[PDB]
RNA sequence: AUGCAAAGCGAAGAACCUUACCAGGGCUUGACAUGCCGCGAAUCCUCUUGAAAGAGAGGGGUGCCUUCGGGAACGCGGACACAGGUGGUGCAUGGCUGUCGUCAGCUCGUGCCGUAAGGUGUUGGGUUAAGUCCCGCAACGAGCGCAACCCUCGUGUUUAGUUGCCAACGUUGAGUUUGGAACCCUGAACAGACUGCCGGUGAUAAGCCGGAGGAAGGUGAGGAUGACGUCAAGUCAUCAUGCCCCUUAUGCCCUGGGCGACACACGUGCUACAAUGGCCGGGACAAAGGGUCGCGAUCCCGCGAGGGUGAGCUAACCCCAAAAACCCGUCCUCAGUUCGGAUUGCAGGCUGCAACUCGCCUGCAUGAAGCCGGAAUCGCUAGUAAUCGCCGGUCAGCAAUACGGCGGUGAAUU
């Protein structure tokens, strides 16, 4: 509704880089966005059947795609690399062919490497899948929001802010919840605040979480 | 003079460090090179409506800065071809080789 | 009045083929038509072409004075002031 | 935006690489006005095959949702979702503008 | 008045004669941003006036506009409920500005020939007592001094 | 030879002063030939030479590109005024008194979205 | 969508398509997804009837693996779950927006005050765009907002020079060639205004008013950025989602029509009522962007739109444009006019199956309303108002009248 500017969209020129950094000619630029969005929808969800399995349990932090000619970088930042890679080398093998069958035309030799994050309570993308995952299991809302505030402060941060929209605990009228601790400078560019947005399933309605994590100045 | 290379990207600290490498690694091979001379940027400006309905005001602005720069080598030697073809360092830059 | 005519006036294949089949020894006048983008060719003389306008097919006569017309300008698109049957008035 | 409407236009894209790939140049020789007085009607009259086929019948549509309006040739997306992609970080060189 | 003080807005002076107050007459007769042709309205009215008069074109300009320049005008101020027609005394800075506005309108409200004759006619008509230019000086004096009781003396 | 830049709006005009007769040559044409049809703004080009008295002693060559005819004329006036500083540093005080060394920062910029002519707001329906 | 925050508003482009609506002709696990079975590779050219959607049959043709049983890719048909919905509800909702507002406020910790709800700090005296700042004061500090940090514009400096420029020097006068990097420009960095300095005012504060030095000062001009929240304001026709409903159906395909229908009303714009203008001829300068199912010069032809041939540019090397006011001379010389173009007839060009309804543009002719317009009412303080040209996005086509973007000329008043 009447909120502040996107801290990932305001800080696009400096500090925080793009989730996809490449170059293409305006003739095959439209096909460049289609191939990068189709794989980002297939790696974030990552389920061939109609079940709630992989990718959403381990928590995806960032997906950086870099390309020049016929080769994509597709480096995924994960919290727990135990689910994506192996249980016996079969997990990353079916992911190597899934991205190959979709993107063809030219000889698309896709290499996918994996890197880790220091702590999952520093990045905004795990927090958007952790707190929103507590809405799926129907746990106490305001107790889960105050726990998401302290779990990031103990992970060494200078400020954190969390807020959703309406349809809380099965209420007919739409309300809003807001808890904040420390300082979060929403206007300044020398703040390097990261953002994420995730949707919830729910049989009564639909929720939408917004994460604001202030690192250094 | 002979071989002309065009370096196109979006962010400035990436190309200026990549084009400076094709000056330091091209002078130690054989002939002299003409320094990284930047030609004018083709900056585009277009608007789009934010709200999915009737709100003609509050229209935004998107910028796509295509920073282009040129660097020319005088004489194409055998040791210059073994350097520039193997030095495939671009992370988001595109190199167009012309004769 | 001058429309989009170059050299090809554009007359449909389902228009002329059905009229050339009737121009063998001259018989039958009533013919149904759906395409209003077609041009009138001088062999349509004496033949009553019923053209569609969305509602129904209106029986219009073709003479020698109407050559460079489209048959669509003959059939009224909507209801304005012209030739039409007097409708039965219900309750006001 | 609907899976029934995007499909109706995908069937209009499949005949573009069948009818308009090679046999379009067969009619393009006589539809235009030639420098000579002898311009044939036979091919312009028998021009019945392109019923559902037409290059002007093609609408770009959004690659994520699929709505016919406000499609930019550079991106290929519509003004609502094109915005959601640049407000995040999904496209290189799509920063904030001033002038 | 206290917060943000601006004196006046001035451009470049008169072409070759050098005067800043006469440069406001070329700026008020200015139609849609054409200062190149607005020069041809004032300087041709200076070339055609030397036959009608004897002295210098700067003198006959100042000796004539004194009959178009007002001393007191009416302003609308409300106090207590009723709108009072209180007359405030006009100075030399606003009085010279009000004189060239009524000489501008009187020139345009006379469709005869060109603007070179229309401005030259209303320049000498202010000295003898004719035209719509000199009539507005005596018309504002009919609104003033009749409502003299609403304003107290200095 | 003495150099001098001098800008106005988007009009740049490089002035190079030298000693000679006194003929002003702008873009391979004379001062009365390029700015033809007797423009009044041609007198402002010769003003920084009039207050010091150098027009009959100094000759000038100037290449003007960009802007309008009235925009180029004020670009020469600043170009000669900055060039009359390098020949003698003592000619700064009587020339800076008129305001010829100072650049006019006035520029007709961008037209803001939502509005027509930058500041002009669209009128809505009255009650 | 409709008080302001509706009314060229969502659709930056509706002749087919788009479209969702209407009429008519048709198909239903069915146009689109997965799974099972049968015949089968899949396709190309198909012929007939028909408005088309479609239906009946014709040859030509059949790759890659296996213990050949069988399969993947794809197709027709069959059975069943389902598929499908721009159907209702945004007073069930996510996301996003307008709005007051860029208004400047909105709060907290500790400590005090009151029984308490709360208050104090966020009051007061001045001062700024601003709880901006100073002083006073049980308030003392802090957080979000304001400011600043980021992007352009205005000065210079350093580095590097092509498709840029070119002073000095040899010129096919066209930088044109060698050559030169000085200057312009170009692209990254760096320096700079911080009321900082002087004086006056003011409570020997803040701040304001002037001045000095300076390209630039008092948030330099102007953007972006617009808090806690107000209107259960807008959008489930962008998408997503709860519920409900339809599911041989408000689902699906096609042809034609419709949305640019009218006695009227209202809003927002454009072109004029002229002669600071029109017209004829000559003629001086711009910035910013576009372009490979593209931008398209030169030449030839046509009164013209445009067409034929066709170079170059994938681009500060080619093209899109030869920018218009302005300016010199001439004509007219204020009569509804050598002002104005609405409308109309006739004849063409161009894009596309195709443009009668519905198009743009050209040529010829016709040539009104209208002489600045009631009550009421709108925007703008500088390079702004006003005005004059150009470019882009959308897009086959609806090219100066919509939106976005660029520059030329250049005020008034406070």
């Amino acid at each position: 509704m009447g909120q502040k500017i996107n801290p990932l969209g305001f800080r696009l020129g400096t500090t925080q880089s793009h989730y996809s950094l490449w170059f293409s000619q305006p003739k095959n630029y439209a096909e460049g966005l289609q191939e990068d969005q189709k794989i980002r929808d297939c790696i974030k969800n990552y389920v061939q059947k109609n079940t709630k399995t992989s990718s959403g349990v381990e928590g995806i932090a960032r997906i950086e795609i870099q390309k020049r000619i016929d080769l994509i970088q597709v480096i995924i930042h994960m919290g727990f690399p135990k689910l994506l890679i192996e249980n016996r080398p079969q997990g990353v093998e079916d992911l190597k062919i899934n991205v190959q069958k979709e993107l063809n035309c030219v000889n698309r030799k896709l290499n996918i490497a994996i890197t880790r994050i220091a702590k999952p309570y520093g990045d905004p993308n795990i927090l958007a899948e952790f707190i929103a995952g507590q809405l799926k299991s129907r746990v106490s809302f305001r107790k889960a929001m105050k726990k998401a505030i302290e779990l990031t402060e103990q992970a060494d941060t200078k400020g954190i802010q969390i807020q959703i929209a309406g349809r809380i605990d099965g209420k007919e009228i739409a309300r809003i919840e807001w808890i904040r601790e420390g300082r979060v400078p929403l206007q300044t560019i020398r703040a390097k605040i990261d953002y994420c947005a995730y949707t919830v399933r729910t049989i009564y309605g639909v929720l939408g979480i917004k994460i604001w994590i202030f690192m250094g100045e | 003079q002979k071989i002309r290379i065009k370096l196109r990207s979006y962010w400035v600290p990436l190309i200026e460090d990549s084009c400076k490498q094709i000056m330091d690694a091209a002078r130690t091979t054989n002939a002299k090179t003409m320094g990284p001379v930047p030609l004018p940027t083709k900056k585009r400006i277009f608007c789009v409506l934010k709200s999915p309905h009737v709100h003609k005001d509050a229209r935004f602005h998107f910028e796509i800065r295509t920073h282009q720069r040129l660097i020319d080598i005088l004489y194409p030697t055998a040791q210059t071809i073994d350097s520039l073809m193997q030095l495939d360092l671009p992370a988001g830059v595109d190199v167009e080789v012309k004769l | 009045m001058t429309r989009s005519l170059k050299k090809n006036p554009f007359v449909a294949n389902h228009l002329l083929r059905k009229i050339e089949k009737l121009n063998k020894k001259a018989e039958k006048e009533i013919i149904v038509t759906w395409s209003r983008a077609s041009t009138i060719i001088p062999t349509m003389i004496g033949h009553t072409i019923a053209i569609h306008n969305g509602r129904e097919h209106l029986p219009i006569y073709i003479t020698d004075r109407m050559v460079g017309h489209k048959l669509g300008e003959f059939a009224p698109t909507l209801n304005f002031r012209g030739h039409a049957k007097n409708d039965n008035k219900s309750r006001r | 935006a609907r899976k029934s409407l995007i499909q109706r236009e995908k069937k209009r894209r499949n005949l573009e690489q069948k009818y308009h790939l090679i046999r379009r140049s067969s009619k393009q020789e006589i539809r235009k006005v030639t420098s000579l007085s002898d311009k044939w009607e036979i091919h312009g009259k028998l021009q019945s095959p392109p019923r559902n086929s037409a290059p002007a019948r093609l609408h770009r549509r959004c690659f994520l949702t699929g709505r016919p309006r406000a499609n930019i040739r550079d991106f290929g997306l519509s003004g609502h979702i094109l915005r959601e992609m640049v407000h995040t970080c999904l496209l290189p060189g799509a920063t904030r503008s001033s002038w | 008045s206290r917060r943000g003080t601006v004196e006046e807005k001035t451009a470049k002076s008169d072409p070759i004669y050098r005067n800043r107050l006469v440069n406001m007459l070329v700026n008020r007769i200015l139609k849609h941003g054409k200062k190149s042709l607005a020069y041809q309205i004032l300087y041709r009215a200076v070339k055609k006036i030397q036959q009608k008069t004897e002295t210098n074109p700067l003198s006959v300009l100042r000796q004539a506009i004194r009959g178009v320049t007002p001393d007191i005008a009416v302003k609308a101020r409300r106090v207590g409920g009723s709108t009072h027609q209180v007359p405030i005394e006009i100075g030399s800075t606003q009085g010279k500005a009000l004189a060239i506005r009524w000489l501008l309108g009187a020139a345009r409200k006379r469709p005869g020939r060109n603007m070179a004759f229309k401005l030259s006619s209303e320049l000498v008509d202010a000295a003898k007592g004719s035209g719509d230019a000199v009539r507005k000086k005596e018309e504002t004096h009919r609104m003033a001094e009749a409502n003299r009781a609403f304003a107290h003396f200095r | 030879t003495v150099i001098g830049t001098g800008r106005r709006k988007c009009a740049i005009a490089r002035v190079v002063l030298q000693e000679g007769t006194g003929k002003f040559i702008i873009n391979y044409r004379d001062a009365k030939e390029y700015l033809q049809g007797n423009p009044l703004w041609l007198q402002y080009v010769k003003t920084p030479l009039a207050t010091l008295g150098y027009e009959t002693n100094y000759d000038v060559f100037v290449k003007a590109h960009g802007g309008g005819l009235s925009g180029q004329a004020q670009a020469i006036s600043l170009g000669v005024a900055r060039a009359l500083l390098k020949v003698s540093a003592s000619h700064r005080a009587p020339l800076k008194q008129e305001g010829l060394l100072t650049r006019d920062s006035r520029i007709v910029e961008r037209k803001k979205p939502g509005l027509k002519k930058a500041r002009k707001a669209p009128q809505f329906s009255k009650r």
